[PDB]
């Protein structure tokens, strides 16, 4: 399939950029995500990015440490996940889905299994956290064996070398990240990412999507006014989960009201 | 692309985020130049001499094997400064930090030793040091904290996850991910990610070199087999670094068994878990059928890392060391035994190296057999728990 | 009539009864023997180097003396087997008693590190170790006391007088008067009946001649003053030995002033007391205006025994040596001091010591001088103490 | 004054040893110690030994321990003792009285002093128990100015040397030891001391009592059979005390008929 190959070339014909939450799947409990999820997209997600609970997620801050807390405390499992995946693919036929996972998932039961997992219930691509692109062989090798895209972070700190390598090896898009540090919401990148992107799109890369410490309509207008693909909001998203607890139907409308909002700003 | 091989067979490696590997390149580089540079090795030997009060003793413990034909030896890693051999490494790497220009010191720790280590030498050294620790294990090890803060280190529960090692472990590596610039992680055991598990062995390589010249000066001979307990494999991999290409020597590593390996309630990964990537490497964890890492359970505290260096799990594959493991029960009997024939309280961590000689000699004791035990540290801290229960 | 002398001028002396006068001359006899004896002081330096760790590091303490002109080393006898300068002189008590074919020990104790020290070296030498310590003392050593029966010894509660040191001193002797011939009383410190402090010093007086050979290598030249606590005057002695005839270099004692000298709060008998004959000994004693014997006060429960060694009263009295005393506030500033500074916890005892070289340089900080302070102990059993009253 | 020297010459003219009974001045208390020691006075004893409380009686056992316990919770002091000791004297012109005590009671305020304090008095003897020969020098030269026997114990494990000491420097009496160990009336001598006894008489030493765990009539009849001029007793005293502390009157009378028993025993 060629989900995001899709998207970019629709959303390149409307000169709007992507708005991509990132939700924990089973965050606060299978049904609840399942809602969750299917009000993001009706609210105008472009695609989803969905982490898979684990217990020690070290790529993230306290605010997705608390929706693993959480998944974990509903008893969610990585095959829940994959039964909830195979759902909303079956509800939503164009939509790319990604996973952001952590390594020991994927190794788990064999790395070649995890990505058959994936193209069977749909998924498109997949970020693994903990795996830089020097450990990158096995995943990207077995990703692309089963058409699912291997995505790849840019860092801030990225040099030539890196860059070269990122858009070499990643398919769908490539994660830029706003800086350094844990995802969190509190905490937004300022560092012009100008120059990275130039050079991405001069290497060929995957379209650019910026993520970490996106939580406000002008941060998914500047991303794409620097000439990134779109943006990817999670601990925004998460937030409004966890603030809205005790009123799940209160939870859905919060959602509604953010994601619409940032994905105008994205046009 | 780096200067020094990141794995030991198919264990090892650098599973962190692309962000925190210009971190490990440097890191790996400042190594490499300060293991040739004669200022650096002079320096570090200073503190490890006149500071820390190396060379350690070996200590002969004929009460103990009387009436048999085992000799048996331990390497006095109790009377380093600090109670215990973590105190080799954290100078060094304190030395590395300040080489590269970093003014501060992050580090993780369980039982507290590490934080401990990690403190004192950051103190000595003019670093600013902050430690994260599991906030379960902060309730238990009071003692250690205080130290820590009279140390001037600052001390950071964390409240994450089961709120142990590895949830320190964790939060350790979100800060680095966000302070590298200025910050060294002074990780605490010969494991993660490259280049730590090769720095860690170097720092602590000592133990085996002096134990190789103590025992030809004292028997004209190497040991039959060197013992030590294992956690995450950093005083094992020193005792053992230097004897590796000594093929008559025999390296012996002892898991924590806890209240049995069939019970589940145990520490020994390398035996009984099951290879995954976590902690920035690929080795044996401690984990569930589905992934989710787990605890490592043992009498003693301070072997609680839920998986195990990746040097231990490459030297085990090919048949170099063998690897076993001691229940609570023997290290607690090992504890007791010391004490009473020697005058010598070990730590409960080194009591299971202990246990296993003890075995080796009582089931065979008219089998002829030099042993030299690591005794990885003091045990005054183990008292109250030991009093318990008894 | 005896083989040495057991006055230090007006000072020492044998007030025992009779009936233990024997004993001390069979004591005085075998010890002037092992002195002579090659193979006794083989295996006493073989216990010393391959037990309990000597040589001790000295240690330069740069960032305390930072913008002074004080240079000041530690000798660091917190890193010896025990965790304190008293293993030292047990190992050679416990040799001598084997001398003598005693297979029996008795020992008094106050805070327990006596206790400690003499049950860690009768397991390691096969002796039967009783211990007798003042029931106040029991209640509030609890984990001393749990390591002297861990080590096998017997530990025998004293309820009389006032419960504390003193009453366990008279316990031992009062057991010896009747046990002398299978038992040696295995005493404290350079105190008591001749000859004990002669016995005392000669078991310590290695640590001022490692200290001389170790300054010599490392400045070239002697100290201007060594600087040590005085309890009952055992690692003050045996820092200042070598160094008596070495008149250019000043040997400065530090009692505990507890609350203040002008409280009569406090355990500075040298300086503040009035002579008395006690313990065997006429020697400067904590007494009533009637004569009854009183208790040292210190924040260090190790710096309590009520009198002092009658070499330190003569060697006051010439005026060879000079004796100061520092409070408790004073001391445990100098232990904060030591701890952040450093990365070294002291012993509270040995922070006297340490806290009167701070106001040596503290109060003339552009004098040039070269101190040495006594590291007796380790503190990591003070944290607590400390804990609390912060 | 000779005291001592005419209490043996009138016990040998019939053929009687010697009772001495031992007590802590001012146990239990002044007044109760007072009638104590008139009750064994009336009672038989022939000479009395008496202790000073002090804070450290190392050659003491529990009984002993706890007489001086009960005179200090009574608040009994060193010049409390001395006005005892002369009214003692002022009631009782021939019998001796020989103080027990410890070397820094009597070192204090001036070993000469204190002799002189207990001529004044009326005092004949002093045993200073932390004393040994090898140190006794101005003790019993300040003795003998102020007209003081100087006392020395003749232990068990005396050699000759010792016994020539003990003969030359002592007067009044030789204190000699039952057997090693402290004071107690639970401990019995059982060692043959008749050869110590001899030699003692060989040497014209001051007449021999023995002491140390002399609790029963049985014992000072064989003291006086081996040679020995008496025997002292302090521990089965002071036990009677101890035992009777609520019922002073009972106290009285049991030491009346203890003394009574031991004092017949010798004749
Ligand atoms: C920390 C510690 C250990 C365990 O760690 P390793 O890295 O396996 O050596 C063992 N012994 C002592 C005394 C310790 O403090
Ligand atoms: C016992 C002790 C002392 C006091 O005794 P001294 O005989 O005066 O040396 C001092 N420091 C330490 C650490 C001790 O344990
Ligand atoms: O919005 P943040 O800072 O949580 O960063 C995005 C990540 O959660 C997921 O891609
Ligand atoms: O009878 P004892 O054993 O107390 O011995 C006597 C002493 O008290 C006094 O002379
Ligand atoms: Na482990
Ligand atoms: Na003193």
């Amino acid at each position: 399939m060629e989900r995001y190959e899709n998207l970019f070339a629709q959303l390149n014909d409307r000169r709007e950029g992507a708005f991509v939450p990132f939700v924990t799947l089973g965050d606060p409990g299978i049904e609840q995500s399942l809602k969750i999820i299917d009000t993001l997209i009706d609210a105008g997600a472009d695609a989803l990015e969905l982490g898979v609970p684990f217990s020690d997620p070290l790529a993230d801050g306290p605010t997705i440490q608390n929706a693993n807390l959480r998944a974990f405390a509903a008893g969610v499992t990585p095959a829940q996940c994959f039964e909830m995946l195979a759902i909303i693919r079956e509800k939503h036929p164009t939509i790319p889905i990604g996973l952001l996972m952590y390594a020991n998932l994927v190794f788990n039961n064999g790395i070649d299994a995890f990505y058959a997992r994936c193209e069977q219930v749909g998924v498109d691509s997949v970020l693994v956290a903990d795996v830089p692109v020097e450990e990158s062989a096995p995943f990207r090798q077995a990703a692309l064996r089963h058409n699912i895209a291997p995505i790849f972070i840019c860092p801030p700190n990225a040099d030539d070398d890196l860059l070269r390598q990122v858009a070499s090896y990643g398919r769908g898009y490539t994660y830029l990240l706003s800086r350094s540090g844990v995802t969190g919401a509190e905490n937004r990148g300022a560092l012009p990412l100008h120059h990275l992107i130039e050079k991405l799109k001069e290497y060929h890369a995957a379209p650019a999507l910026q993520g970490f410490g996106i939580s406000s309509p002008e941060q998914v207008s500047a991303a794409v006014r620097a000439g990134a693909a779109g943006a990817i909001s999670g601990s925004a998203i998460v937030k409004i989960i966890e603030k809205n607890l005790a009123s799940p139907k209160q939870m859905l409308a919060e959602l509604r009201s953010f994601v619409s909002a940032m994905k105008a700003a994205s046009r | 692309t780096t200067l020094l091989n990141p794995y030991f067979g198919e264990f090892g490696g650098m599973y962190v985020p692309q962000i925190l590997m210009p971190a490990l390149n440097q890191l790996e580089e400042a190594f490499v130049s300060a293991q040739k540079d004669p200022e650096f090795q002079a320096q570090f030997a200073d503190l490890l001499k006149n500071y820390a009060g190396r060379p350690t003793a070996l200590t002969k413990c004929q009460n103990i094997t009387a009436g048999t034909r085992t000799t048996l030896y331990l390497k006095r890693e109790d009377l380093l400064h600090g109670g215990a051999h973590k105190t080799n490494q954290v100078l060094g790497q304190a030395l590395l930090a300040k080489r590269m220009g970093k003014s501060e010191i992050i580090a993780e720790t369980g039982a507290g030793q590490h934080g401990v280590a990690s403190a004192l030498a950051s103190a000595l050294l003019g670093l600013k040091c902050r430690i994260y620790m599991g906030a379960k294990d902060v309730e238990r090890q009071s003692p250690n904290v205080f130290r820590m803060r009279l140390m001037g280190a600052e001390v950071i529960p964390v409240h994450s996850g089961s709120a142990t090692l590895k949830d320190a472990c964790n939060e350790a590596l979100r800060d680095w991910s966000g302070s590298y610039e200025t910050a060294h992680y002074m990780l605490g055991t010969a494991a993660g990610p490259h280049p730590y598990p090769t720095i860690v062995r170097e720092f602590q390589r000592m133990i085996g070199e002096e134990t190789k010249a103590q025992i030809l000066d004292k028997e004209g001979r190497l040991p039959d087999a060197v013992i030590a307990c294992v956690g995450g494999g950093s005083n094992a991999i020193g005792m053992f670094a230097d004897f590796i290409n000594d093929t008559s020597v025999g390296l012996i590593g002892v898991e924590p068994g806890g209240h049995g390996i069939e019970t589940g309630e145990h520490g020994a990964p390398l035996k009984h878990g099951r290879v995954g990537i976590y902690f920035g490497m690929k080795a044996p964890m401690m984990q569930t059928a589905d992934g989710q890492i787990e605890e490592s359970y043992s009498i003693s505290a301070g072997l609680d890392f839920p998986s195990v260096g990746p040097q231990h799990a490459y030297l085990n594959s090919i048949g170099r060391a063998d690897y076993v493991s001691i229940t609570d029960d023997e290290a607690l009997e090992a504890f007791k035994t010391l004490c009473r024939h020697e005058g010598i309280i070990p730590a409960l961590e080194s009591s299971h190296a202990l246990a296993h000689a003890l075995k080796m000699m009582r089931e065979q004791p008219e089998k002829e057999q030099l042993l030299v035990v690591n005794l990885s540290g003091r045990g005054d801290k183990d008292i109250f728990t030991v009093h318990d229960i008894l």
